[PDB]
């Protein structure tokens, strides 16, 4: 459960160590039937691309945050530059 | 630089760590050579044309010889390779099996004739991949974003 | 990849 | 919010408390309350628990559409949110005072947008795709 | 190892800021709220004579961070909270005119898009910007001061448009006191306050004392007076209006629009054509070719409805034929 | 309206020896006998051209105080009864005279000074456009990217789309001079071209230039029938009969005359200043879009049928293709093991992965150019 | 002991970063029934403004940290707090109906009407559905539509 | 320009090799 509109007697209630720290034989003979893949013809290809293509989107990104961080480098420059 | 001044896998990394401090330093020495030979080095190991000819109009700094020589391997013969070697000869930097290395990136086909011609597990060919092929260039650009957080720890 | 999947 | 009180229905006739205790000097200081906290007098509230009651209370989805269809969403607003970037870092580069017009409260809003998009992706698009792995 | 510790010293200082003034945020907002409001100015010792939103009036103070000898009539910011005393100030929100300017919008911003009018254009501008940019050669010359200017001509073809041209060359001002629907004599107050201004009027007998009441009305105080405010009428005829104004000179400017001919309807029709998309070649002649009575807005309606005619067969050059069809169709 | 075809014969002159002097040589100095303009004609014969003789050049510069000195009292003539159309068209005396001097100062210095007092959009894009085109006579490229930023503030009622298709012909004429052949035919192509009587236009131009930088951006299958299909150009390239079978000579497979075509174009090359890796990348992507054209269909190409492209045989296309394969920008091998060549297609996949390891590379290179302690 | 105090700032600054996070919480007791709506207004700086109340007036006020600067357009409908007059949250437009699919006659009975049906169907929905082949022409839609009709 | 060409190397182009090139085959 979630505790639903009632969670002010919970969140007041979770002090000292907080939610995260907030500031931070048949059945088992059918399980393994659904275990093995290692066969990475097909499976291992498919596998190998998605990470690819998904590497490749952080890597995007992981670029125009660099780009706006850069942007707060500037400021703060020309902030503290002007403030000489 | 002047560890720049053998090895190839890190002298384009001391490269990029080389050519940054010269607004307007001098007209022989330490300004002219870096440049012009470092891009020489970039091309001892092997990288054409896409970053060369453009890139030459910044310097000009007497700008002969060691251009001719990156489309005498851009080319790739030792026909005219000859002559850039031999011909000019004071070219300096002293310090043949690259420009072989081009021609035979191709192959008439693959094999060439059954195993003898001249010119002169992914059963692609190398195209691209979404597996360990691609993986590594990805985390290169990872790589430099979390490089360029030194931008945070500077104010 | 797991070992090399510094963005916090 | 929780407050006891007293019987100051009369006697206006100790308890050093380090100086009146602290938060009584502040509550919401209002005339009407002030005045019923001349009969009132609240003190404290502490609180007890313990450890295990504290305790108690403290996959996949890959390419059905999902992977695809929140990359291949979010990208054209990086396309056309950082078009409308390149117009925000062109525009406010020259002519600018004031904090930018108080931060355009008008046409909400540039470039934050894109720190939004970017931090969206890559709490998705590495990390349960990570345990893929 | 100090150094960067004070660095950390500074981020710690900052979050601890952010804290600050969120906490009492937190308890902040449970004060006033000020009320805002326009006023007559003061005249004593503190002093304001403010007039409130929902009821108008009172006369409060102003706090020591204020410096009461700027804050000036017709500017509204307030703070009086709960006691009524002044704070600061606030954007000016817009004056009175601004108001009939922008409410009336019909004023379209012109600029020497004229179609044509170039004999007209000099004398307006003989009689508009000299009296105002170069009084010079008024005050050597002997003349006493031109002022007034009658637009006779049709219904459309110069109206609203030649007197808002020159009025914004010259970045004059453009009053138009044409209708009286919601609020004489107060407005010269705020022509005075422009210092340069222009009165602009109607003319109404079809597309008994209408506006040659106001228009003389606001001629007797323009003939004894805050000098460079320039009335301009204009009426489709000469004759239908009173004999009072037929005293030269009240009207120092008689100025006279015709109908256009073959070339300047070609020139208004070549501009409201280039107005949008047309093709490789036009040759705009024979649109011209039976211009015959027309008139200013005889042109812009014709190319709206080449426009459209060229809209309606859901194609993107305007061609030859649908300007045929447009004035073949609007004679009407 | 500076500068005319005097831009091309600059170019042609200050060509080498391919061309030089005779009979482009007094079309020059028509202009030049013509104009009388000291301040750039002794600037051009100074590139290895021509010297004193001061011939013409005594009466060039004493015109050119005639007519720069008389200009200067209209500027202190508009003052007694002439208001600020007529300080501005003063301004357009040393405007119009100072920009056909064809000086980056007496122009430049000029435009800024009349940008202030200043009636509108009449003025704030006639300018613009002005300022654009003697532009394109310096090549200045910060010039026209500046004049592009500033010539994109028409919002007037700038809704006027026979001068918005006069910037996008500038647009056009500008983007095939900075290899950018995407937005160059399309932008030519919508437009039909009209410019005051096409003047810098100079038609007996504009279209063959559309059908001539069409086949390099401009999709084969896609926007290509409407380029042939397409009834507003078919017609006056029919007078233009060298571009025209230029252009049929693709789609009809005819070989043997598209080769001769495109030879023509190599000739014709010379004219245009937007010249020589426009020429080069010109022939090379036609004939790489030529060769990628015919072998696309097939899954394998005999020596004889590519040999039937033209009649060129074996070495020109083995050495040719080779080559091209070794920049790896078709799909093809020259599998000289039964002289066949092959063709499958990967798809472009891995075109992207390819494209942006170069891309990002370079968008990161340049924030690596800056994000150090120069910022 | 300047490496005592340095472990000091460390924990200063995870701890203040667990109360800050906690820290902006306990502003949204403020907005909380029941709170007067009206509407935005002009703003003149950082947390302040004009907003105008239902209740008669508009007036001034000050607004919260928490809301962002993002969807005060200049008449957006945002509430205010009761016996405080501050600013707390932006709102969705509630106002009138869209009056689905209820009124009911066809085009084609409406009988003779062709010209005024066609400059109706051309400048209203016709711009509405081709919005942007009068942005490639370059007339502009009109903006509003005035029928007069006599006697009806 | 600026966008990397070659240039380099080759011989007068496709005019003179489709010149000597209908001429070698003829
Ligand atoms: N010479 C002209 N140049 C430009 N527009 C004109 C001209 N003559 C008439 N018009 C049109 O008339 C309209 C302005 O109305 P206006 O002429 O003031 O009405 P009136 O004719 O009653 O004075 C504008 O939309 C304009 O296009």
């Amino acid at each position: 459960g979630a505790e639903e509109a009632e969670e002010v007697g919970v969140e007041h209630l979770l002090r000292d160590i907080k939610d995260t720290t907030v500031g931070t034989i048949y059945q088992l003979q059918d399980v393994f039937n659904l275990l093995p893949d290692v066969s990475l013809q097909e499976f291992v290809k498919a596998f190998y691309l998605k990470t690819n293509d998904q590497m490749v989107v952080v890597y995007l990104a992981s670029l125009i945050r660099s780009v706006v961080a850069l942007h707060n480098l500037i400021n703060n420059k020309i902030a503290n530059r002007d403030a000489e | 630089y002047y560890t720049g001044r053998l090895e190839y896998s890190e002298a384009r990394r001391t490269m990029t760590n080389a050519l940054r401090k010269a607004p307007q330093h001098t007209a022989v020495g330490f300004k002219q050579t870096v440049h012009k030979l470092l891009i020489v080095v970039e091309l001892l190991l092997g990288e054409i044309p896409d970053r060369l000819q453009f890139r030459q109009p910044s310097l000009k700094r007497s700008l002969m010889p060691y251009f001719l020589l990156t489309q005498a391997v851009r080319t790739g013969n030792l026909a005219k390779f000859n002559q850039v070697l031999d011909q000019f000869g004071e070219k300096f930097q002293a310090d043949i099996i690259r420009l072989r290395h081009n021609v035979i990136k191709t192959g008439v086909r693959m094999i060439s004739l059954s195993y003898s011609r001249i010119s002169l597990s992914k059963e692609m060919i190398d195209i691209y991949s979404t597996r360990e092929p691609q993986l590594a260039f990805h985390q290169r650009i990872s790589f430099c974003l979390d490089i360029h957080n030194m931008s945070v720890k500077a104010m | 990849q797991v070992i090399e999947y510094m963005i916090v | 919010v929780i407050d006891a009180f007293r019987l100051i229905n009369a006697n206006m006739m100790p308890r050093q408390t380090t100086s009146n205790l602290g938060h009584l000097n502040k509550p919401s200081i209002q005339a009407l309350i002030h005045g019923l906290n001349r009969h009132y007098y609240s003190i404290t509230i502490n609180y007890r628990k313990n450890e295990l009651e504290q305790k108690m209370l403290l996959l996949t989805l890959q390419d059905y559409s999902e992977h695809c269809k929140h990359n291949e969403s979010v990208v054209k607003e990086m396309l056309e949110l950082a078009k409308n970037y390149n117009k925000a870092v062109e525009e406010e580069d020259k002519m600018t005072p004031e904090q930018l017009a108080i931060k355009n409260v008008g046409k909400q809003d540039p470039k934050r947008h894109l720190e939004e998009h970017v931090d969206v992706l890559m709490t998705s698009n590495i990390v349960q795709c990570l345990a893929a792995m | 190892k100090s150094q960067n510790l004070r660095r950390l010293q500074a981020q710690r200082n900052e979050l601890n800021a952010k804290v600050r003034l969120l906490r009492e945020e937190l308890q902040l907002l449970q004060e006033q709220g000020s009320y805002v409001g326009e006023v007559v100015r003061a005249m004593d010792k503190k002093k304001v004579l403010v007039k409130v939103h929902p009821e108008g009036k009172f006369v409060v103070d102003v706090d020591k961070n204020i410096d009461i000898n700027d804050v000036t009539p017709n500017c509204r910011v307030a703070l009086r909270n709960d006691s009524y005393t002044l704070h600061k100030i606030l954007p000016n929100k817009v004056d009175p005119l601004v108001s009939l300017m922008m409410v009336e919008k019909v004023p379209d911003s012109t600029y020497e898009m004229i179609g044509g009018l170039d004999k007209q254009i000099k004398e307006i501008k003989e009689v508009i910007e000299l009296p105002v940019k170069h009084p010079e050669l008024f005050e050597a010359l002997g003349i006493a001061q031109p002022k007034g200017v009658l637009l006779y001509g049709p219904p459309g073809t110069g109206k609203t448009l030649l007197a808002r041209a020159v009025a914004h060359h010259t970045d004059c001002t453009f009053i138009r006191v044409s209708g009286s629907e919601l609020v004489v004599r107060e407005l010269f107050v705020m022509a005075r306050e422009h210092a340069p201004s222009i009165i602009f009027m109607d003319e109404i007998d079809s597309i008994s004392g209408g506006d040659s009441e106001v228009q003389r009305t606001m001629l007797e105080l323009l003939n004894q007076l805050t000098k460079n405010i320039k009335v301009i009428m204009a009426t489709n005829r000469i004759d239908i209006l009173d004999s009072a104004l037929l005293r030269p000179g009240r009207i120092d400017r008689k100025i006279e629009f015709p109908p256009p001919n073959e070339e300047a309807r070609l020139d208004i029709l070549k501009i409201h054509s280039r107005k949008m998309n047309l093709t490789r070649g036009i040759n705009l002649r024979k649109i011209a070719e039976l211009m015959p009575g027309a008139s200013g807005a005889e042109v812009k309606g014709v190319c709206t409805e080449a426009g459209m005619y060229a809209l309606r067969e859901r194609r993107v050059h305007v061609t030859q034929e649908d300007f045929e069809m447009a004035v073949a169709k609007v004679m009407q | 309206n500076p500068d005319l075809r005097i831009a091309q014969l600059r170019f042609l002159l200050s060509l080498p020896e391919h061309r030089g002097d005779a009979a482009v040589r007094d079309e020059l100095m028509a202009a030049v006998r013509d104009n009388n303009m000291a301040p750039y004609y002794e600037a051009l014969c100074k590139s290895l051209d021509w010297q004193i003789d001061v011939d013409l050049l005594n009466k060039m510069k004493k015109a050119n105080e005639d007519e720069l000195k008389r200009l200067d009292e209209e500027l202190e003539d508009a003052e007694k009864n002439l208001g600020e159309s007529e300080i501005r068209d003063a301004m357009m005396a040393k405007a119009e005279y100072l920009c056909r001097i064809g000086d980056k100062e007496g122009a430049l210095t000029a435009f800024r000074k009349t940008y202030d007092k200043t009636v509108a959009l009449g003025h704030r894009l006639d300018i613009v456009f002005y300022l654009l085109r003697i532009g394109l006579f310096y090549m200045d490229n910060d010039l026209i990217t500046r004049n592009t930023e500033k010539a994109k503030s028409l919002i007037e009622e700038g809704g006027d789309w026979d001068r918005r298709n006069r910037l996008k012909v500038y647009q056009g004429l500008y983007c095939v001079a900075i290899r950018d052949f995407k937005q160059a035919a399309e932008l030519f192509l919508d437009t039909v071209s009209t410019f005051t009587s096409y003047e810098l236009m100079d038609y007996k131009t504009f279209v063959t230039y559309t059908v001539y930088v069409s086949m390099i951006a401009l999709e084969r299958p896609d926007l290509r029938e409407k380029v042939i299909k397409g009834a507003e150009i078919l017609e006056v390239l029919h007078s233009l009969p060298a571009v025209r079978q230029y252009l049929f000579s693709l789609y009809e497979c005819r070989y043997s005359v598209f080769f001769q075509s495109l030879a023509v174009v190599e000739q014709e090359m010379k004219k245009d200043w937007l010249f020589a890796p426009h020429y080069r990348y010109y022939v090379r992507e036609m004939r790489i879009h030529a060769y990628s054209q015919l072998l696309e269909s097939y899954r394998s190409l005999t020596l004889g049928y590519m040999a039937e492209a033209f009649g060129v045989g074996v070495e020109f296309i083995d050495q040719e293709l080779s080559r091209f394969i070794a920049a790896g920008r078709l799909h093809c091998k020259i599998d000289k093991v039964n002289e066949i060549v092959e063709t499958n297609r990967p798809d472009s996949k891995n075109w992207q992965y390819q494209e942006t390891i170069k891309k990002g590379d370079l968008l990161l290179n340049r924030v690596q150019k800056l994000s150090r302690v120069i910022n | 002991f300047l490496e005592v105090q340095e472990e000091y700032i460390k924990d200063e600054q995870k701890n203040l970063k667990k109360e800050f996070l906690h820290a902006q919480e306990e502003v949204k007791r403020i907005q909380s029934i029941p709170l007067v709506i009206g509407q935005f207004l002009e703003a003149v700086d950082q947390n302040t403004a004009i907003v105008g109340s239902t209740t008669g007036s508009n007036y001034y006020v000050r607004i919260l940290s928490t809301i962002d600067r993002e969807l005060l357009k200049p008449n957006a409908s945002v509430a205010l707090h009761k016996h405080s007059n501050a600013l707390v949250d932006v709102l969705p437009p509630e106002a009138m109906l869209t009056s689905d699919q209820k009124p009911d006659v066809m085009y084609a009975d409406i009988g003779g009407m062709d010209i005024q049906k066609q400059e109706v169907r051309e400048a209203v929905e016709l711009p509405l559905t081709h919005f942007e082949l009068y942005k490639q022409i370059g007339i502009d839609p009109p903006r509003g539509v005035l029928m007069y009709g006599p006697p009806g | 320009v600026w966008e990397d060409n070659w240039d380099d190397d080759n011989v007068e182009d496709d005019f003179s090799n489709q010149l000597r090139a209908e001429l070698e085959k003829h």
